[PDB]
């Protein structure tokens, strides 16, 4: 499914380091290390930026724009300052703030930014800009935005959320409207939003969940206060949002606490896996120290794209967790989550970053640092081609001769992120830079000679005929085996971002973020768009978000695998669509609750052929078993 | 087998006399049967049948029938595409349009219909509600429509805020221009621009100081171009301002 790879990396510094961010861009991602004195910017590769951002005044925060390049730094003397990297540009406030600044936040869309310090005094600034000023009795944690249901007239992106210390949580917005809420108390740790009971979810060191329920003119005291059983520090206690409504607690300790809030299960994970782990590992001459699985987990962080939970044990040893459940909504129990192998580490984890670029995470144990990637499991299909990719470097190919299947394995430099082929070349596309390779077949033996080699940038790479199509996340160009741009297109900023693309025989398919869906075919010399951008809505009401999109061989018929987001409800959607190009319409097939679609795949060389994947969810089968079998069914004999 | 072959008539009757109808009623709105089709369509209502029919109609040349069976079988883009061929009913084209909560993909349809009306205003509007705001931009300041899309823009984004300005300046009119100069988020700019505005306008440039304190040289620089300004005027406006001022 897939494999983890480990970069240890050189600090090269004698002030040890204190903070440590990554990028979440969604190519090339950047990572910054904050000291007392300097301020480090590394690359994907690891080395050192020529350019060095280091200042005469203390770096104390530093923040990264959620689907861009740009950074926020915020020094000791509340003065802010906005860099974008790819153009090198600096915009600095001097004024912004008279205290140092604790913690810096910016909203899902990147528009408004809120900044605290440690007096009380929070603006909110759009852009670069001040808007409005509050002053707050004691120092204020953290600040999120919140976007309660209320109608669309009153609905605003500006209203946000302060938690702090003082026990005092209040709503604001650049207005200046500050709707004091106050009430609960002590010393509160965290806090979380929740869109669709528009609740506050706040963890205090009192060990007593708080669940306030806020109405727009309504205010209604916390229904239930929850109490933990917490062994661990209660001041070391954390909770992440797992999926919709999942809870995921850890206060240093062995246990891991997961609370579902629609019914309000809670369950634990336990380290006895590792026990398992290290008896399916400890089998050969490997030097393991006695199996100690009561160690406690220091930080845990959680990555969508990738569905992974990274978890980090004081003893030196990283474990990853992965959720198995289909769709956006949060797993029901344990069995749904999965147990992915660790990683050894020599010291105890300090820190973990996540950065949304694949996965990507930064390690920090004492003073050290290192980057760990995820690779999925890519699999390519030609005409006596079958393209493996086991591991980061090696490849397995098999071709098929009649006398015998031939396997082959070859080895790269380093790790390869992407393979494609086209039934005579084999396209290998990493981060650093991209190659094409001949292949010559041969019943004795089978040679690969490397044909060339280019150092350019791009997300995905299809090769056909002599020319490879270059996608990036806005547009899409043509690129020869020399290296010259016949043409270039672009997209409109509001279909959305290309996501992920599919290829089949002479026709490519890409469906971006905004289910806005492009169909291009690449016969001719150069790639050129067939019909017209279809978004994936239905006239009487919207079908969903795409996740998953198929090609036929001719191109007439595209297989959809979406879920309908039913606000914290059903199960995504267990019914799919097919679109049809000259009708534009999109038919919609029903299949029994039993089973969830998955991943469609289409037939290479028959049109009408198909077929599906799906999941059996277990626990409804279970669940209606139960309510079934409880009626007029007692001390059945026999054949059981 | 007979359909298969060639005839499809005498299948749907044989379907009709069998006891299942639907194909039957499918193959009616696919021949030349509309009027035994019609009781069909009367009795069941299978929307894809109602479509197909809808499509026969536009076919046989038919508008009025296939519009009202359109607008009941909730394909209402189909409705607009058939005004669009013969009907031309802009009017209740738009009242529809606010009446089913179009879309994106149904608002650049309504920028197409508009596209043959030579006024482009609402095709302005159209668009704003469509969100589709980049290359409305540059249709709106090339089509000298610049200043209601503008009216409507000037609270979504303000990366491009100096061509909107430039472009709405050479139109002629510095009225407006300068309410969007002083809403835009510039202080500097708006404040050196009403240096050049006239007399009337300063109380405007006043309620600017009102909302922007941080800045000096508005005040400063106002009071500069105001003390040679023609000939002595009438003193009680200018301590007037100079108490709001402090």
């Amino acid at each position: 499914m897939s494999l983890f790879s480990e970069l240890p990396l050189d600090a090269g510094t004698d002030e040890q380091i204190t903070q440590i961010a990554v990028s979440n861009v969604s190519i090339n991602p950047s990572l910054a290390i904050i000291t007392p004195h300097k301020i480090l910017l590394f690359n994907e590769c690891g080395e050192k930026h020529d350019y060095e951002l280091s200042r005469n005044i203390r770096c104390t925060y530093v923040q990264w724009h959620p689907s861009q390049p740009i950074i926020a730094l915020g020094w000791e003397t509340g003065a802010i300052t906005l860099w974008s990297e790819e153009t090198k540009v600096a915009k600095e406030e001097p004024n912004g703030h008279k205290s140092e600044i604790c913690l810096i936040q910016f909203n899902p869309s990147g528009s408004r930014m809120v900044s605290a310090d440690i007096d009380g005094n929070v603006t909110v600034w759009r852009g670069i800009n001040i808007v409005s000023q509050y002053k707050k009795e004691q120092s204020i944690t953290h600040a999120i935005f919140c976007e309660l249901n209320i109608d669309s007239k009153l609905k605003s992106g500006n209203l946000f959320f302060f938690g702090g210390k003082s026990g005092v949580v209040c709503l604001a917005d650049d207005a200046n409207h500050c709707s004091d809420v106050c009430k609960v108390g002590g010393s509160i740790k965290s806090l979380l939003f929740y869109e669709k009971e528009n609740s506050v979810i706040i963890i205090t060191s009192t060990l007593l969940l708080v669940m306030f329920k806020i109405s727009t003119s309504v205010k209604t005291g916390p229904s239930k206060r929850v109490k933990l059983s917490i062994s661990g520090d209660p001041q070391k206690l954390q909770s992440i949002w797992i999926g919709s409504c999942l809870l995921a607690t850890c206060s240093h300790e062995n246990m891991l606490r997961m609370w579902h809030l629609d019914q309000d299960d809670n369950y634990v994970l336990t380290l006895h896996q590792l026990a398992q782990q290290t008896q399916t590992q400890q089998g050969a001459a490997t030097v393991i120290q006695s199996t100690n699985t009561n160690d406690q987990i220091t930080s845990i962080q959680y990555e969508k794209r990738g569905k992974v939970l990274v978890a980090g044990t004081r003893e030196g040893r990283i474990i990853f967790w992965k959720n198995l459940s289909i769709g956006s909504e949060s797993p029901l129990d344990v069995d749904e989550w999965k147990m992915l192998p660790y990683v050894s580490v020599r010291q105890g984890v300090n820190s973990i970053a996540v950065g949304q670029n694949n996965g990507l995470i930064a390690v920090q144990y004492g003073n050290q640092i290192s980057l760990v990637q995820e690779t999925v499991i890519n699999g390519k299909m030609t005409d006596q081609v079958r393209l493996l990719q086991s591991s980061a470097n090696t490849i397995k190919i098999y071709i098929n001769n009649d006398i015998s299947n031939q396997v082959l394995h070859f080895q790269s430099k380093g790790n390869i992120k992407g393979l494609d082929c086209n039934d005579q070349f084999m396209l290998l596309w990493t981060s650093k830079t991209i190659e094409i390779h001949e292949i010559i077949i041969n019943p004795k033996e089978s040679q690969t000679k490397l044909v060339a080699s280019i150092q350019e940038k791009c997300l995905r790479s299809v090769i056909h005929k002599e020319n490879i199509i270059l996608v990036n996340d806005m547009e899409l160009n043509v690129l020869n085996f020399k290296g010259i741009q016949k043409q270039n297109l672009k997209f409109s900023e509001s279909e959305g971002k290309i996501l992920n693309v599919n290829v089949l025989n002479n026709h490519l398919i890409m469906w971006t973020s905004n289910n806005y869906i492009r169909l291009f075919d690449i016969s001719r010399r150069e790639v050129k768009q067939i019909g017209v951008t279809r978004r994936f809505e239905n006239s009487q009401g919207q079908l969903g978000q795409i996740r998953y999109c198929a090609v036929n061989s001719d191109g007439s018929k595209i297989v959809i695998t979406a879920d309908q987001r039913g606000k914290s409800g059903p199960q995504a959607d267990n019914k799919f669509y097919i679109y049809d190009v000259q009708t534009d319409n999109f038919l919609l097939y029903e299949m029994p609750a039993k089973c969830i679609p998955l991943q469609p795949y289409c037939d290479r060389k028959d049109r009408k052929f198909f077929g599906i994947s799906c999941i059996i969810n277990k626990n409804i089968q279970q669940e209606k078993n139960a309510d079934e079998n409880n009626d007029e069914n007692e001390d059945n004999k026999s054949d059981k | 087998v007979c359909e298969n072959m060639k005839q499809y008539l005498e299948a749907a009757e044989l379907y009709q006399k069998s006891g299942m109808l639907e194909k039957a009623a499918s193959l009616y709105i696919e021949s030349k049967d509309f009027k035994k089709a019609a009781p069909l369509i009367s009795m069941i209502k299978s929307p894809n049948l109602l479509k197909q029919y809808a499509k026969a109609k536009e076919s046989e040349g038919a508008y009025n029938e296939a519009e009202q069976t359109y607008e009941q079988a909730e394909s209402w883009e189909d409705v607009v595409r058939l005004n669009l061929d013969k009907l031309d009913n802009l009017r209740k084209a738009i009242a529809v349009l606010r009446t089913k909560c179009d879309t994106s993909t149904v608002c650049l349809m309504v920028a197409n219909v508009c596209e043959k009306q030579g006024n482009y205003g609402e095709l302005v509007e159209f668009l704003l509600k469509a969100g589709k705001k980049e290359e409305a931009f540059q249709k709106a300041q090339q089509y000298n429509v610049m200043d209601a899309y503008s009216d409507n823009m000037k609270d979504f984004t303000l990366e491009e805020r100096l061509r909107i300005a430039q472009y709405y300046e050479n139109q002629g009119i510095w009225v407006k221009a300068a309410k969007h100069f002083e809403q835009a988020k510039n202080p500097t700019k708006s404040l050196k621009l009403y240096l050049k505005a006239g007399d009337q306008y300063i109380d405007d440039m006043i309620d600017l100081v009102c909302r922007n304190k941080q800045q000096e040289s508005l005040q400063q620089t106002l009071l500069d171009y105001l003390l040679e300004g023609e000939k002595p005027k009438d003193p009680i406006y200018l301590l007037k301002l100079y108490d709001k001022l402090g």
